[PDB]
């Protein structure tokens, strides 16, 4: 069987601001499907779309700003996913990779 | 999972041991061991706070009252027919039939159950106790009031 | 004596920790066997009712 | 006697009980009267996160 | 499987006794406070409060005089029965305000701009 | 035929059933004192409390925890009153009974 | 404890996970969060140390047999023990309140609870039961 | 100070006597009832918040930082006289 | 006095050195300086998922 | 309160992604289990591979990765 | 790694207990214008070690009229509970850590009562009940103080707990009277001045006696660390030394209470004060 | 909204005021408490709903209180009445258990308290036996409630476990052959509690 | 309440007797229900997701290699 996974929890917390600003429609479709249908078979396409949209975003960040994202995610890993202990790394990463596409 | 299953099975041994011995002091020591071991058993199920309540109430408070009563009221009479009269064979037969062979179990027709650990949330317990079961909370307070007044009225003068 | 009582308690605890899981295993095996008999009887009844029920 | 004489004799003969009742009454009164007068007073996930970022970015 | 992210700061809005009704009268206020309950109370409620207080005073004076303690017994018994009556009256007023009892008198008095 | 979780669950239920009948019968069977009878009543309460907590975890339900707290409260109140009565009876009857707290002799 | 099902292992297949879990190091940030397992090991180790403290003077110390060396050189406690039992139960009841972000009706229910407590306590105070003259 | 209080009485007959009768107000060695607000605050700052324990603690802390009277026997000796 | 200073200094030094050594040992065990934080059910779920996915990444690495 | 509100928002963002990942993994595990059952019970008369027990509502597994004993 | 961490914790606990009992002697001497132990090692720095080794080669007295098992078990239980409480301070991440330590310290009553039951002395039975009554009476004020403390302890995710790593790192200025009550409650639990009237170890010699005193001083250090965590903004070496110096300073300058006097103090002063402060803090916390 | 629960708040407030009034009356050395009994009867009337059975119980307890004289006995009878009233409204085994246990504790304490003369130890003996026999029946009720709760997943009182709950109810009525606790109680305890 | 019930007669007679446990749980906790998705929507969504994968605006099923 194929191996399906999303990034680690500190990476998910580090990228969680871009998920709603860049993959909002997949998030909406997944939420609506899970509200309507309980069987996991009935929500397979939207689940697959959300997983692939998260992994594509994870591939984008590592191509553009890998070191800032790595140090921010390492900071979140070190301090137990407490955002208040890594404000400087968060600012540096959001400066390197903006949450929404600026100057567009 | 040998030690966990052994710790579960130890509670029944200590339950028999409370009544088996002739020394009242040793009966209380067996009960204290049983309540500590059961508090560790309850924490296999995921309960952190309620296991601590078990420890704090039963071992911390009630067993001290038991030991004071025993130490104030028990001149040694273990020879004085506590050993010389033995026990009841009918009661032992009833215990064997009902608790070893278990002809009337609590699961009834079922014989196998999957044990599942929980995740205790004390926010859920606080919400339940102070919103959904508030009348039961107040009636528990009234029972404690009965205990306090009744003890102070029944204290031997 | 104290050493005799400690040895007797240790013996009772170890014997209880080895002997009772065999009682529980035998009880669970009996329940599995009776459940499989019930499943086979239910399948037999279903086949009979399909045979004379159309 | 009035409020003053009885209060002074009570607090002189038993201060801890009187002070305990005063602390309890201050708490009860603050929650009953003082708090509800001065201190008492569907957006998506994206607007909530935008507001959180806006509160973070100035400081 | 994956549980809901818990909201620690939001408590459920729940009273321990649930009425299991829908109101059959117009709703003026679905949740009146104590000021709202007292300021829309009828005169019969105040009358039964004063009657309970008077009966309590007289009976407390009778029973407290056997141990020569009649005046504080009368005062305590009056307050005891009077607060029972006051809780009854406030509950009746709040139920009329919420729509579970008849409130034709209350709809023509509690809505100054929504009178007619 | 069965898994490790099923062994764990069946072992828990067998243990609590034997605990309940041990607390119900054993101290009476061994002809013990009223103090030990109250201790065995506490064993009965502990067995029921463990069963309720197991079921509360098993169903993901709150009612077992409420029952657990209530059982602890009622059991301690009854035990305290019983021990006070035991002390009062012992001081009332020790001049002619010696073995006054043993009614199973 | 080790996980006994594929669902308990987040649907990770293979034999490396089973051996890796059975031979894992204890980690509060791995599989053993909030675990209370160091409390048992501490009991075992401290019982070993205190037993070594008990046994050792039976070897390396002098000893002399004497019949005189092996010889001896109220109801208020009932009040204290039973009152402590009831008050400990009440504090255990109050603890789930303090661990929640309570709303106002929770606060007033808790204060009714405390009021019943302190009313019984104040009755026993006024009848002179906390004056330990006897 | 050497003043007395109703309540600080060490026995029971005097404790029973001070809470049921005002005979202690005639005795001149007792501390009088406070008469206004500031006197009540002074009495409460005496009973609560201690301040009588603290004076002894300040004296013993001053003694902690003071000189010592110990001689190092047998390198140092005491003082005797020819009549010894 | 001056005689009481060495024992009071030694208590502080003992606790400083012992806490430093215990910190280094537990940091080697846990590899993150927040192992002692409170964790709720969501955080426990996140750590257990991370552990199992790390084991899966190790299993898939020894196949290429 | 501000810190808790931020963490709750991030958890609400991450929760559908994690539930989707759980769902896809669960489906793959079910596919493997059905292949194994089809290999075991091929010669049994009348056996059907993949028979759901309930009729309307989906049944989650009793055990899960996040609930473990403490001791 | 857990066994290694526990042993590396156990080493400074025992070293610190030896240095505490020396420092108590020497600070008590300096307040009384003398020196205290100086001869036994340079600056007296070997005196607790020679006390321990002297008790090691001391004859163990086992009275042949008592129950030997409970007699042996009482100081072992005291020592084990002290070590377990220290492990709960430093090698735990539990949600209700303060409740865990309160539960452990409520178990410490058993060593006193087993010593009272085991030894066949007339006044050991008389004094054990008094000591247990004192500890039992002040445990309730400790619990209500913990209730007042826990109303303001929240972690980053918003959950209320008693986890020590989530406590704030600034002194709690709002709870100064509760801090003073907590310190006097610590003095009452350890049977120190002014509550030292009840002793229970009158029949113990050699290393059973040594186990009793190691347990007593380790429990004092546990309560000092707990008070520094709750009120002083953290656990540190300087705070442990300062609070120990304060306890010895109070022992130097005060006389002790009678039994009924501290019973009336604990049941008419400290418990109503802690409960009233809990009600006020609950009103504030809404 | 809590406006449908004023009778419960009235119950609690009345108990809080009655304890304080009983304390103030005893600080005067009053050797009779007819004023306390009248306030207790008023409180009994004020907390009882408007059903036939509820008012039958209320009027019965008002008549019964004229044979009791101490403050503590009146308090125990009021707190036993709370269990007796609220058991009639119990729709689960939770409230059933709590109401029955409150009644048992009140009866045990009253049997201990009110005995006098040479019959004091006989009454205390019969109260102890009743408490021990009641504890195991309460354990049976809890055990089979836990069995029912595990089997059904809810609080419905259906199935085979209701047979043991029925046996619990038959014990509380003194039904033979579980009748001998009442036979023991009748021989020693005074006439007012009988 | 969670363990007590009170029964009163409707004065007008316009109330229907139901199970009070079911009514209490409907008001307190609610009741969640779901439906099976129509299969045609499932294959339509699967086709759309496959097209989004092929055209390149969707990523892979794993962050790893
Ligand atoms: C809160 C409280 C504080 C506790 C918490 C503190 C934390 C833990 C610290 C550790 C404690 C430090 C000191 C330990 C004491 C050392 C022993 C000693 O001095 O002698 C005891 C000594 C024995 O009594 P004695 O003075 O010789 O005789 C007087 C009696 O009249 C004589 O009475 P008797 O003759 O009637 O009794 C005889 C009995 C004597 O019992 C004992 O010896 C005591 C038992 C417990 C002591 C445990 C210590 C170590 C003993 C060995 C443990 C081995 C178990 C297995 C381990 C693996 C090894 C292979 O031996 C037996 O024959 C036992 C029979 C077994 C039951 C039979 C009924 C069922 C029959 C069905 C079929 C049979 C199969 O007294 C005590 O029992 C003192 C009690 C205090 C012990 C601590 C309480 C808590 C224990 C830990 C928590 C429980 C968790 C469960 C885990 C495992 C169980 C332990
Ligand atoms: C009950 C009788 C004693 C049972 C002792 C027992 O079960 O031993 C344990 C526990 O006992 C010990 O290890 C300690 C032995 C006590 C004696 C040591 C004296 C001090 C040196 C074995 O531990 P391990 O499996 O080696 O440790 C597991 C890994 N981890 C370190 C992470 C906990
Ligand atoms: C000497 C005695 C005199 C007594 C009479 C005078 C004292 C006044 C009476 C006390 C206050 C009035 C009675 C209760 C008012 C409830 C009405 C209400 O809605 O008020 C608040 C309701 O809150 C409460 O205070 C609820 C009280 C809860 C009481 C819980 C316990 C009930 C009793 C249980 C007993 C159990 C039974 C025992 C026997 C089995 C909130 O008002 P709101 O909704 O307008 O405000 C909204 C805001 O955001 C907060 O909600
Ligand atoms: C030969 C057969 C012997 C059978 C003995 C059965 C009873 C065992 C009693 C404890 C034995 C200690 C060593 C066993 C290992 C152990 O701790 O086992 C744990 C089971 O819990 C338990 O065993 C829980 C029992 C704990 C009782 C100790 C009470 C201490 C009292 C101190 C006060 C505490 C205050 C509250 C905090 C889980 O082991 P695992 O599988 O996780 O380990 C390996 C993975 N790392
Ligand atoms: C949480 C806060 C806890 C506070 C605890 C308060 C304890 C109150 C006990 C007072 C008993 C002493 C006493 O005799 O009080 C009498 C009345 O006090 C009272 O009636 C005071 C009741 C306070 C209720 C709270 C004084 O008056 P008396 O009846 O002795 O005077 C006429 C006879 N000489
Ligand atoms: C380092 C170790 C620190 C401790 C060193 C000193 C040890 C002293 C031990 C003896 C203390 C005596 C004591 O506590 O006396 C009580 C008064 O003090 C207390 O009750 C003191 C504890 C409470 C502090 C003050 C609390 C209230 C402050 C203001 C609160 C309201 C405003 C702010 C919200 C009761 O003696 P009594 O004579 O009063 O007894 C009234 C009946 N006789
Ligand atoms: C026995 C004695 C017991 C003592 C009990 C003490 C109770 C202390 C309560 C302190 C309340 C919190 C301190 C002030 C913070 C307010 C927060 C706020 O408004 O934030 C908005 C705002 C912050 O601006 P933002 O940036 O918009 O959040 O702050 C203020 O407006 C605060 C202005 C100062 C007001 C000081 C009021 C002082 C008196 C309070 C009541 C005192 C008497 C109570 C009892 C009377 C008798 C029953
Ligand atoms: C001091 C003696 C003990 C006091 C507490 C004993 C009773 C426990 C509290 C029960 C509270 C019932 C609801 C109170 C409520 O809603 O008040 C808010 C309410 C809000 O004020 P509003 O603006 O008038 O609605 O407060 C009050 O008006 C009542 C004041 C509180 C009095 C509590 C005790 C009542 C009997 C005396
Ligand atoms: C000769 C025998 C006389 C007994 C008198 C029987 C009166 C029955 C009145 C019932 C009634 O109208 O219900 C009022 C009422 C129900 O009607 P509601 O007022 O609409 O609730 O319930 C009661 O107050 C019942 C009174 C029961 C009295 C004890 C039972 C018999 C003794
Ligand atoms: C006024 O107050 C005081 C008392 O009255 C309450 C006293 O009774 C005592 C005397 C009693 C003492 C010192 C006993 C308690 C302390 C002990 C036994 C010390 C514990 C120390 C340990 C375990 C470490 C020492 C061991 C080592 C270094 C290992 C050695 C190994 C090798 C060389 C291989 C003192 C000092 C005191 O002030």
């Amino acid at each position: 069987s194929n191996t399906v996974r999303v990034p680690y929890s500190h990476e998910l917390y580090a990228m969680s601001r871009h998920v709603v600003f860049r993959a909002e429609k997949e998030h909406k479709a997944a939420v609506e499907c899970k509200g309507k249908h309980d069987w996991p078979e009935d929500c397979k396409p939207e689940s697959e779309a959300l997983v692939r949209a998260t992994n594509k975003l994870y591939k984008e960040i590592m191509e553009k700003s890998p070191e800032e994202f790595k140090e921010y995610a390492q900071c979140l890993d070190w301090y137990g996913l407490r955002f208040s202990r890594c404000r400087d790394k968060q600012t540096a990463f959001e400066k390197a990779f903006p949450i929404v596409d600026a100057k567009k | 999972m040998f030690f966990e299953n052994s710790a579960i099975l130890l509670c029944a041994l200590l339950s028999i041991a409370v009544g088996y011995t002739k020394s009242p002091f040793m009966s209380l020591m067996y009960s204290v061991m049983l309540f500590i071991n059961s508090s560790f058993v309850l924490m296999m199920l995921g309960f952190e706070f309620l296991a601590l309540v078990n420890l704090l109430v039963y071992v911390g408070a009630l067993a001290v009252l038991f030991l004071f009563v025993i130490m104030l009221l028990e001149i040694p009479a273990t020879e004085l027919r506590a050993y010389s009269r033995g026990w009841s064979t009918l009661g032992i037969f009833v215990f064997i039939i009902n608790g070893v062979f278990q002809i009337t179990p609590s699961m009834g027709p079922r014989g196998i159950i999957t044990g599942l650990p929980g995740a205790e949330s004390i926010t859920n317990l606080g919400h339940a106790l102070y919103l959904y079961f508030a009348d039961l909370l107040i009636l528990n307070s009234l029972v404690l009031t009965v205990a306090l007044f009744g003890r102070f009225a029944i204290a031997p003068v | 004596g104290l050493i005799r009582n400690i040895a007797t308690f240790a013996t009772a605890v170890v014997g209880w920790s080895v002997g009772i899981p065999f009682v529980v295993q035998a009880r669970m095996n009996g329940y599995v066997e009776r459940n499989l008999a019930t499943y086979d009887a239910a399948q037999r009844q279903k086949a009979e009712e399909a045979a004379i029920g159309g | 006697m009035s409020l003053g004489e009885a209060f002074r004799t009570a607090v002189y003969k038993e201060p801890v009980m009187v002070w305990s009742l005063m602390i309890y009454g201050v708490g009860i009164s603050y929650a009953a009267f003082v708090k509800p007068s001065m201190i008492e007073p569907p957006p998506s996930l994206k607007e909530v996160m935008a507001g959180i970022q806006a509160k973070l970015n100035n400081k | 499987t994956w549980p809901e992210p818990p909201n620690y700061y939001e408590a459920p809005k729940h009273g321990f006794k649930v009425t299991l009704e829908n109101p059959t009268f117009p709703i003026i206020n679905p949740d009146p406070n104590i000021t709202d309950a007292v300021t829309n109370m009828r005169s019969e409620n105040w009358g039964v409060v004063a009657g309970l207080a008077g009966l309590g005073y007289v009976a407390g004076y009778y029973f407290g005089a056997k141990v020569h303690w009649a005046k504080p017994t009368a005062l305590f018994t009056s307050i005891f029965l009077g607060k029972s009556g006051l809780l009854w009256g406030m509950s009746d007023s709040a139920h009329r305000l919420m729509g579970f009892k008849e409130n034709s008198k209350e709809v023509a008095a509690n809505l100054p701009h929504v009178m007619q | 035929y069965y898994t490790e979780g099923e062994i764990f669950g069946t072992t828990f239920m067998y243990t609590t059933n034997m605990m309940f009948w041990a607390g119900i019968v054993g101290a009476v069977a061994f002809r013990r004192n009223l103090i030990i009878l109250l201790l065995s009543a506490e064993t009965v309460m502990l067995a029921c409390n463990m069963n309720f907590l197991f079921t509360a975890a098993y169903l993901n339900d709150i009612t077992g925890a409420i029952m657990s707290i209530t059982i602890t409260t009622i059991a301690a109140c009854e035990t305290a009153i019983g021990l006070a009565l035991c002390v009062a009876y012992f001081h009332m009857r020790s001049a002619t009974d010696v073995e006054a707290l043993n009614m199973l002799k | 404890y080790n996980a006994w099902s594929p669902a308990q292992r987040y649907f990770v297949e293979g034999d490396h996970v089973v051996t890796a879990e059975a031979s894992r190091t204890f980690q509060f940030t791995g599989l053993d969060s909030g675990s209370f397992y160091p409390y048992v090991i501490a009991t075992v180790i401290a019982t070993a140390i205190s037993t070594v403290f008990i046994v050792a003077p039976l070897v390396i110390a002098p000893s002399r047999v004497d019949l005189d060396k092996s010889s001896a050189y109220s109801v208020s406690f009932y009040l204290v023990s039973i009152m402590y039992l009831l008050f400990d139960i009440e504090i255990a009841y109050l603890f789930p309140y303090a661990m929640t972000h309570a709303s106002l009706p929770m606060y007033w229910t808790m204060n009714l609870f405390l009021a019943i407590l302190v009313a019984g306590f104040a009755y026993e105070w006024g009848m002179g039961a906390l004056e330990w003259r006897e | 100070g050497t003043e007395r209080r109703p309540g600080e009485s060490g026995a029971w007959k005097q404790i029973e006597r001070q809470r049921y009768a005002s005979d202690w107000e005639n005795d001149p060695t007792f501390k009088r009832t406070p008469k206004n607000l500031a006197e009540v605050l002074d009495d409460s700052a005496s009973m609560l918040l201690l301040t009588d324990v603290w004076r002894g603690m300040a004296y013993t802390l001053g003694a902690f930082f003071d000189k010592k009277v110990t001689i190092m026997y047998p390198f140092e000796k005491g003082q005797l006289s020819p009549r010894f | 006095g001056w005689n009481a200073l060495p024992s009071l200094v030694i208590i502080t030094g003992i606790w400083t050195a012992g806490l430093f050594a215990l910190d280094k040992v537990q940091m080697f065990r846990e590899n993150k300086p927040a192992w002692a934080n409170n964790k709720d059910g969501w955080q426990k779920a996140l750590y257990r998922r991370d552990w199992y996915l790390q084991r899966e990444e190790e299993t898939l690495a020894m196949a290429k | 309160r501000f810190e808790a509100d931020e963490i709750l928002t991030v958890r609400k963002i991450v929760h559908p992604v994690l539930q989707a990942e759980w769902d896809l993994r669960y489906l793959e595990h079910l596919k493997r289990e059905r292949e194994e059952e089809a290999k075991v019970m091929k010669n049994v008369p009348g056996w059907k591979v993949g028979e759901s027990t309930t009729r309307h509502r989906w049944l989650a597994p009793l055990e899960s990765w996040d609930k473990r004993p403490l001791v | 790694m857990i066994v290694a961490s526990i042993l590396i914790l156990i080493v400074p606990v025992l070293l610190s207990v030896a240095m505490f009992t020396l420092a108590e002697r020497t600070v008590m001497a300096s307040m009384q214008r003398r020196f205290g132990p100086q001869v036994s090692g340079i600056s007296g720095l070997l005196q607790p070690f020679w006390d321990g080794l002297k008790l090691g080669v001391k004859e163990p007295v086992l009275p042949d009229s008592s129950s030997a098992g409970a007699f042996a078990a009482s100081p072992m239980i005291s020592f084990v509970l002290s070590q377990v409480a220290w492990v709960g301070i430093c090698i735990s991440d539990a949600s209700f850590q303060g409740l865990v330590i309160m539960a452990i310290s409520s178990l410490a009553v058993y060593g006193v009562m087993l010593a009272g039951w085991a030894s066949n002395s007339k006044y050991a039975f008389l004094g054990c009940l008094r000591s247990v009554a004192l500890m039992v009476s002040y445990e309730l004020s400790l619990g209500a103080a913990l209730l007042s403390i826990g109303l303001f302890v929240t972690d980053g995710t918003g959950m209320k707990c008693l986890n020590f790593a989530e406590m704030p790192t600034t002194p709690q200025y709002a709870m100064l009277p509760l801090c003073l009550i907590f310190l006097v409650c610590i003095l009452a639990e350890t049977k120190r001045d002014p509550f030292d009237l009840p002793g229970y170890n009158v029949e113990y010699s050699s290393l059973g006696f040594a186990l009793f005193f190691i347990a007593e001083y380790a429990n004092m250090a546990v309560m000092s660390a707990i008070a520094s965590i709750y009120f002083l903004g953290g656990f540190s070496a300087l705070k442990i030394t300062a609070l120990f110096f304060a306890f010895v300073w109070t022992r130097g300058t005060l006389p002790r209470y009678r039994y009924d006097q501290f019973m009336r103090l604990g049941w008419k002063a400290f418990l109503p004060l802690t409960l009233a402060f809990f009600a006020l803090h609950a009103s504030v916390a809404i | 909204a809590a406006a449908a629960a004023m009778i419960e708040l009235d119950l609690c407030f009345g108990l809080l005021l009655l304890i304080l009034f009983g304390l103030l009356s005893l600080r005067n050395g009053h050797v009779s408490l007819a004023h306390i009994r009248f306030i207790c009867q008023c409180w009994l009337v004020m907390i009882t709903p408007l059903e036939v059975q509820d008012f039958a119980l209320c009027i019965l307890t008002v008549v019964l209180l004229q044979s009791f004289h101490s403050f503590e006995a009146l308090l125990f009878l009021l707190l036993a009445y709370i269990g007796q009233l609220y058991m009639m409204h119990s729709c689960n085994l939770v409230s059933f258990y709590v109401c029955l246990e409150a009644q048992t504790l009140c009866v045990v304490v009253l049997c201990g308290l009110l005995a006098r003369g040479a019959s004091t130890s006989f009454s205390v003996e019969a109260a102890l036996k009743f408490l021990l026999l009641s504890a195991m029946v309460s354990g049976m009720a809890l055990f089979w409630f836990s069995a029912m709760y595990q089997r059904t997943g809810s609080l419905d009182m259906v199935g085979q476990e209701t047979f043991w709950i029925l046996l619990v109810m038959l014990f509380k009525l003194g039904v033979a052959p579980m009748h001998m606790w009442s036979v023991d109680l009748y021989g020693s305890i005074p006439k007012s509690l009988l | 309440t969670a363990g007590f019930v009170w029964r009163e007669v409707d004065p007008t007679g316009q109330a229907k007797n139901r199970n009070h446990t079911y009514m209490y749980n409907l008001k307190t906790f609610g009741h969640r229900s779901y439906t099976r998705r129509d299969p045609s929507e499932l294959q339509a969504a699967a086709t759309s997701v496959e097209a989004r994968v092929k055209s390149g605006e969707l990523g892979g099923l794993s962050p790893l290699a």
